[PDB]
């Protein structure tokens, strides 16, 4: 029947959910600590007037 | 919320509808009974109280058989039986039948159904109409419905996905007559077109996909991939989402020239793609090689006027920018003088989900091009050629005359497309002295 | 005291603003919930400048987030800092502009500005002594290029006195993602010049340079590109918020920066930028910072300053330093590059100091420049606009919104009358 | 043009290897300290899903101090339309996981939901305590019309979260339904009290002031509001544990003025033989049927 | 006379148009919230 | 407490009495024995005995026994008390005159005695429900007699009236214009409302909406019961806006001679058509205004509404009722007379309508009913006048009626009383 044979129901396939997650985080990119933090200074390292 | 409505007409309309809506259901995870076991879920499948969903399409035809196939098919229980519309007698490759006598009995019913479907929707974005110029129903009935739809909704966007007759092969003799006759409606009542010929897909499948004996179903899956990748920006979340309004804006510079060419990459099977590394430059130049056009015309015989460029998947703006730069540093790709900037970049993240049992392999990154270029004009020139050499002895005119439309309107449409090709040449003219 | 209302329009402005409201959220020691978790008193002495007091020791933005297309605002609400922006500060329409300036500025821009004018007016009277207004958008889109500039035309009528700073995103020619960009750019630059105190010309090409060569990042996405604009964001107002040896604010630089009101197009920069490889063997000192400003490479504008003469130049240093080296270096760079400054203004360099350095860093600087070479960008928009206006191409998308053609003619007239008087000052 | 993988030592490989070392070191420090999201979530969810053993109803009655479980049965809901989840539902404490990842502190107030699971565990086990104001000693028999309270310990040792609800205002309401909402709070007030009522409206006054049996259908009525504990089998809530139901306090009535099946409630006591199991999963005797042949004789 | 009577009714349609828009905006806000 | 008594007349009345009273048993939970199962909304229809069985407060009447005897042998033989079902030995046989002057008075006293007993049982009687047909002789003649004599026993009491108007094309009789014209006088001076419906309109509805290509009278009987349930539903069950029978009379009848509304029910869709459609309250009011879904063969796009009663039922929110009625007002092919700037009345009920087994409507969460009074119903009377004068010109069938004992002058007068009625319906159509 052509049409029936082609559009058989065929379960077992479930759509992906996490490739979008990977691409979101790739577009996010590296955080502040790996962007500009120098000499691994902590929060209170330079806060004096 | 954003919503599309699909207006499929004819045997071609209903079969591309089968393939496209199947891909939509399989991507979103909809079971064939209409149930579920990060966006959209309202543009295409509106949801009822019991968790069921109902597609936003109408399939119309003047013969029952192909729609009765769906009514008995796999997804018989998914589509609302009101939406699928049929008639006893078809148009039989005649625009006159499809437009003047048998179209009227049903056009009110079709418009009532689409008015209801609009009242379901809250914010309607636009209409996508799928048909062929060569079919009597898909030509005449679609022309009437577009004519009445434009005056029912003045502002709503109307896109065309049409099967243009191929330059050499076709399945009808009076097909140039029907193609000629549909153009006045598709000129004065449309916004954008995607005329695609079947021969180009035949060659591209025999070339890249290694299927020497394809099917119309294999054609249909690729066209479904085209439309899904186009609507994917509304269907999902993205860095650079594009709307139908956006790419109408960068596909129509002038209101009478709304005829792009569609192209897709990468088109490749599992064994073939097991080796060749797929990247942004490769797909972006494969989309530029004239062997990949879905329209039988050579862009090297024209100049690009505008390019709408939709990426999808693990794409990065850096490599899109680099790919655009590499394709811009090229002389073989020409541009009209008045377009210094030429590209729309849209980006979506969902990697293309494969229909199992089809032909395409599982691909992580994909690209579609909608190129407004002037090289489509020679196709209409050849259509004009065959129309003249069949109109000269008044061949096949008696069918139309006896149905009841006047003969001189044929010459009217001939003059219309003569003027249209004249505008295309005028646009191709450049003011460099 | 001196409070800033941060405007935010377009997809770009919505994102860099969420990026901007991440750094000043990080530094001021406020957690993503809304509570302060910093250590020192100085971090909460002036937080009225960006944050609004709310019951329970929780602070809320003075930020207005506008976008015609509701698609982007779900992403801002779903970031790491998506539990900080007030929902009533979100105002949205249902339909986008489709990258048309005319639509966002005339047809659908009318129905939304009443909403945006309402909430800024609510935040106008909320604080006592506002310092000014500050906006981020893109001139290459349809909303920020469009309805973003419509607010500028409106708020300048409401509050003439307050300074207005715009960190706008100028399109690049070598990398273009829109063909109606030279239309919307021509129709927004015309709107900028009469109603804006100081414009920070930001682009995306030069930012793509900086990560590739100065930071050696192999996959610099839009997020890292948004990092650097947010860095320059805080450096402009790093003196208003904190003490120092020589304090400043938005007005002190602006009066020191604008000799004639037509010239307010700037050229921003950020100093401590080096690779992830060089996190140890690189000294963080005053002179090497100054050596980093005055290259053409660190620059995030789309022009080479060596083709023009710097009219005026301001350097805002952050962190604690002895002062004598700066005047020695700023004078030194003035003497050696004497041919690259205009003679008719002496002592061209402006210096201001805050004592507090930013978070995770010991010393920082921000350089804002008015130079001749910003003219090189404006001539070449017209190099594109003329090519598209002469064939009347893509025009009917605009004339369908009720506007005339003469607005196109007069927009080119005003930019032409900008560069012509800009060129006389170089010569 | 030939972008390579991690270890191929290519092009911009040096800087990437530096950056890999940086991220790896940061992750190592957090792993050693114990601040990883995986670690934190694993510990807190273990302390949630810890199993226990229930009390045994010796006389077929419920007492103060007995560990129990609140379960609504699966009556034959032919009237229910749309989508309604079947099975026996159990009232269990439901937290907000987003706030769990934001802050490690206990979440006051903490929601209550229904999950189709009758296994006793740390999420759904209620001790029946006294009124506080009234001296109902431990081991005394629960009576109709007598206030009592239920409590669940969670998180830090010694927590005594009590379920409460209050008269509806505009500023507090159920998340989706909009009716009066019920939640868990640590404080002790008069709003904490709950009463039990007999099923049939006709003989409720006759059965007033009588001992309450276990694993039997009753109605729950909050004292101050007079409303009832009800579950919306149609409204759903997706959480980390899964698909959980919506629970509110609003009395529901049919056309004959009797409580509809969403107001039915069953206490749960432990199986005397197997401790992990409850009474509702006790086995049934295996015997054969004689009614067919018996009626055949007649 | 008749012209005035037509404008007497085209002022009314805007009221229910505003009501419809307001209800649709609220539904849009809730559908954004859950997402 | 409220109570309603049904005065169903004729084979139309009796067969309606089967379908409507089947629904009343299933919604209240009555077994066909009468006793509720072992495991007081019902009081308006049923009545408690000592035995705790609920006897219906209806009086089936007919002039032939065959129609009623099927009830005496049917499933509900033990529900209806024997004295309530009244029969006769001979019928009028398609004749107004037989059922009004020579056969009617034989059983006038017996039914008027029985109706008093059912009225005695009711302390506060809400009203009288009368179901008949203009076609049949007993449905026209006898139904005209008791309405005249009901008026002299209870002057205040409302007499709601549901009938079967002759269909404009299909016809199960020939002389029925005489029955249709002559009865209308009593419906003019001795009725307080009307609910006229045509079987042909319902034939259109069932095939078009329920997909049943071959309906029967039951399919037409079931929908009528759904109408009568919904109007009374605000009495039986609690709602946000309860509306009584006296309430809706006021807001639907602006003039004493204008008491002919039109009925409409929505949604009426099969399970496979309730499969793939979301049912919102907006989706079921726009259906109640289209002529194709109406129940009389008349188009209010040819007339002007003067009053509308909205009867909502189910999981409805009063917010969205206001949204729906607002959109209807923004439409030019829905008109109103100039003296009705506010032309709505809304009632709200909580309990969704039940579903009978063996029916066609699927179980649905919400419903709408409508009683719309328009002047486009006047055109229905015009065709009846047009057909009546084609046949009174040649004095066809006249000898039957005189031979049954009525004077020929009423043929003139009953023709004329409608002529004034049609003229009265055109004065309302004029706008000052
Ligand atoms: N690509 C593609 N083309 C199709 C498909 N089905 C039909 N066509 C084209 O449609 C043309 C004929 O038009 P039809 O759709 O068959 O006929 P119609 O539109 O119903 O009009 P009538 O012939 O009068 O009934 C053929 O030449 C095909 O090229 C399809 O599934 N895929
Ligand atoms: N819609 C509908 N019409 C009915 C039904 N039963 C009878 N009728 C109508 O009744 C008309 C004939 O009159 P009947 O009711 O059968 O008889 P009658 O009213 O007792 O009067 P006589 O025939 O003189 O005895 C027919 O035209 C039918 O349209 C019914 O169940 N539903
Ligand atoms: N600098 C920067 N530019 C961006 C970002 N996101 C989008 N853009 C730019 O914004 C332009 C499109 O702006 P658009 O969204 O149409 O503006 P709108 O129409 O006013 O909302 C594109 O050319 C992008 O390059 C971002 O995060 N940072
Ligand atoms: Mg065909
Ligand atoms: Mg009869």
């Amino acid at each position: 029947c052509i049409y029936r044979k082609e559009y058989v129901p065929m379960p077992d396939h479930r759509p992906d959910f996490v490739s979008r997650w990977y691409s979101k985080s790739k577009m996010e990119g590296l955080p502040y600590k790996h962007l500009i933090t120098h000499h691994q200074e902590p929060s209170h390292r330079y806060l004096i007037s | 919320m954003r919503e599309c409505i699909s207006i499929h007409v004819g045997q071609a309309g209903v079969q591309i509808g089968n393939a496209c809506w199947e891909l939509y259901c399989l991507e979103h995870g909809i079971q064939p009974d209409g149930q579920m076991p990060d966006d959209s879920f309202n543009t295409f499948f509106s949801e009822t109280g019991a968790g069921k969903h109902v597609p936003r399409a109408v399939f119309v035809d003047l013969e029952p058989t192909v729609v009765d196939e769906v009514r008995t098919g796999t997804y018989r229980q998914l589509f609302h039986p009101e939406q699928l519309i049929t008639g006893k007698e078809d148009a039989a490759n005649n625009y006159a039948r499809g437009h003047y006598t048998i179209g009227k009995e049903i056009v009110d019913l079709v418009l009532d159904r689409i008015r209801k479907l609009a009242d379901l929707c809250t914010g309607l974005q636009g209409f996508l109409i799928f048909h062929s110029f060569g079919g009597g129903t898909g030509s005449g009935f679609a022309s009437l419905l577009m004519e009445r739809l434009s005056v029912d909704y003045g502002k709503k966007s109307k896109l065309e996905f049409a099967i243009y007759p191929a330059p050499q092969v076709s399945t009808a003799v009076v097909e140039p007559y029907n193609s000629i006759l549909t153009t006045h409606t598709t000129l004065e009542h449309s916004d954008c077109a995607f005329m695609v010929d079947n021969e180009a897909i035949y060659d591209i499948c025999r070339r890249n996909l290694d299927i020497e004996r394809p099917t119309y179903t294999n054609l249909n899956r690729l066209i479904g991939q085209i439309v899904s990748s186009i609507t994917a920006s509304l269907r999902f979340d993205g860095a650079l989402n594009v709307d139908l309004t956006e790419f109408q804006t960068n596909l129509v510079p002038y209101p009478r020239i709304h005829f792009p060419l569609a192209t897709y990459a990468p088109v490749i099977s599992a064994e073939k793609a097991y080796h060749e590394q797929l990247s942004v430059a490769e797909i972006t130049n494969a989309c530029f090689e004239p062997a990949n056009q879905m329209v039988k015309c050579d862009p090297r015989h024209g100049k690009y006027m505008a390019c709408c460029m939709l990426y999808r998947g693990d794409v990065v703006p850096k490599d899109v920018n680099a790919a655009i730069a590499t394709i811009k540093t090229k002389r073989t790709i020409q541009f009209v003088d008045w377009c210094p900037t030429g590209f729309k970049v849209g980006i979506n993240y969902q990697p293309p989900t494969v229909v199992p049992g089809g032909d395409l392999a599982k691909v992580q990154r994909a690209v579609c091009m909608l190129s407004n270029t002037t090289a489509i004009a020679e196709a209409w020139a050849r259509l004009d050629h065959k129309f003249d050499l069949m109109y000269a002895k008044r061949a096949f005119v008696h069918w139309y005359v006896g149905e009841g439309m006047e003969e001189g309107e044929f010459s009217e449409a001939r003059e219309d497309l003569a003027a249209l090709e004249k505008d295309y040449e005028e646009v191709g003219v450049d003011s460099v002295e | 005291m001196r409070e800033i209302v941060h405007l935010q329009a377009g997809q770009c402005g919505n994102q860099i603003g969420a990026k901007f409201w991440e750094v000043i959220s990080d530094e001021h020691g406020i957690d993503p919930t809304g509570t302060y978790h910093g250590d020192s008193d100085l971090q909460l002495e002036r937080i009225n400048v960006y944050y609004n007091e709310a019951t329970g020791g929780k602070y809320v933005p003075r930020a207005v987030l506008v976008d015609l297309e509701p698609g982007t605002m779900d992403s801002v609400r779903s970031g790491p800092f998506g539990q900080i922006f007030r929902p009533d500060n979100f105002v949205f329409g249902q339909s986008g502009a489709g990258n048309n300036w005319a639509k966002g500025h005339y047809t659908e821009g009318a129905e939304l500005v009443d909403s945006v004018l309402d909430v800024v007016r609510k935040e106008a009277e909320s604080c006592d002594c506002l310092q000014g207004f500050q906006l981020t958008h893109s001139l290459g889109g349809g909303t920020g290029s469009g309805m973003g500039t419509l607010l500028i035309s409106k708020i300048r009528e409401e509050y003439p006195d307050r300074i207005m700073n715009t960190f706008s995103v100028v399109p690049s020619p070598k990398v273009s993602d829109t063909v109606v960009e030279p239309y919307n750019a021509t129709l927004s630059v015309h709107q900028l010049v009469e109603n804006t105190d100081e414009t920070y010309c930001i682009d995306n090409e030069a930012l793509y340079d900086i990560c590739f060569r100065t930071l050696k990042l192999t996959t610099p996405t839009y997020g890292d590109l948004n990092h650097l604009v947010s860095a320059t964001m805080s450096g402009v107002t790093t003196c208003l918020r904190f003490p120092g040896q020589l304090n400043a604010d938005l007005r002190k630089l602006a009066v020191n920066m604008v000799p004639f009101p037509r010239l307010h197009f700037f050229m921003p920069g950020f100093a401590p930028l080096t690779s992830r490889g060089s996190q140890q063997y690189r000294a963080l000192t005053v002179p090497e910072l100054t050596q980093q400003m005055f290259d053409a490479k660190n620059m995030m504008a789309a022009c080479d300053p060596r083709h023009g003469r710097y009219l005026t130049v301001a350097a805002v240093f952050r962190g604690r330093m002895s002062m004598k080296e700066v005047d020695e270096q700023m004078l030194n760079v003035q003497n050696k590059n004497s041919s690259y400054f205009v003679e008719w203004i002496p002592n061209n360099v402006k210096t201001a100091v805050c004592d507090i350095p930013p978070r995770g860093l010991k010393m920082s600087a921000t350089f804002i420049g008015n130079s001749t070479a910003i003219q090189e960008l404006f001539k070449r928009i017209s190099e594109q606009f003329t090519a598209m206006f002469r064939r009347k191409a893509f025009l009917h998308w605009y004339t369908g919104e009720g506007m005339d053609e003469m607005e196109f003619t007069e927009a080119e007239s005003n930019m032409n009358d900008l560069v012509s008087e800009y060129q006389q000052y170089q010569d | 043009q030939n972008v390579y993988g991690p270890g191929v030592r290519m092009g911009n490989w040096n800087e990437d290897v530096y950056l890999e070392e940086e991220r790896m070191r940061h992750f190592l420090e957090k792993r050693e300290k114990g601040e990883l999201l995986i670690q934190r979530n694993r510990r807190v969810k273990k302390n949630i899903l810890r199993p226990m053993q229930l009390s045994v109803s010796e006389d077929g009655y419920v007492h103060y101090g007995d560990k129990v479980i609140i379960v609504n049965p699966d009556q034959v809901l032919g009237e229910e339309a749309g989508k309604f989840m079947r099975g026996d539902l159990s009232l269990c404490m439901s937290p907000d996981e987003v706030k769990a990842q934001l802050s490690d502190d206990l979440e006051i107030p903490c929601g209550v939901s229904a999950v189709q699971t009758i296994a006793p565990m740390g999420r759904n086990t209620f001790t029946i305590l006294s009124d506080g104001a009234n001296s109902c000693e431990m081991g005394q028999v629960v009576v109709y019309g007598q206030n009592f309270c239920l409590g669940i310990a969670a998180g830090l040792e010694g927590k005594m979260l009590y379920l409460t609800s209050d008269h509806r205002t505009l500023l507090k309401s159920s998340l989706k339904s909009g009716l009066q909402e019920v939640t868990l709070t640590d404080e002790v007030t008069h709003l904490n009290c709950w009463q039990a009522a007999f099923l049939d409206p006709q003989l409720r006054l006759e059965y007033e002031g009588f001992p309450v049996r276990a694993n039997e259908k009753i109605v729950i009525y909050h004292r101050h509001t007079n409303r009832a504990l009800a579950v919306h089998r149609n409204l759903f809530l997706r959480t980390y544990f899964g698909k959980e139901m919506e629970v509110v306090a609003h009395t529901y009535l049919d056309s004959h003025k009797v409580e509809k099946p969403k107001n039915q409630w069953m206490l749960v006591t432990g199986n005397p033989r197997n401790k992990s199991n409850t009474m509702l999963d006790i086995s049934k005797p295996i015997t054969e049927d004689t009614r067919a042949l018996e009626q055949a004789m007649g | 006379k008749l012209v005035d009577e037509k404008f007497r009714k085209s002022l009314n349609i805007q009221v229910m148009n505003k009501l419809e828009r307001q209800a649709k905006n609220q539904v849009v806000q809730n559908e954004n919230d859950e997402k």
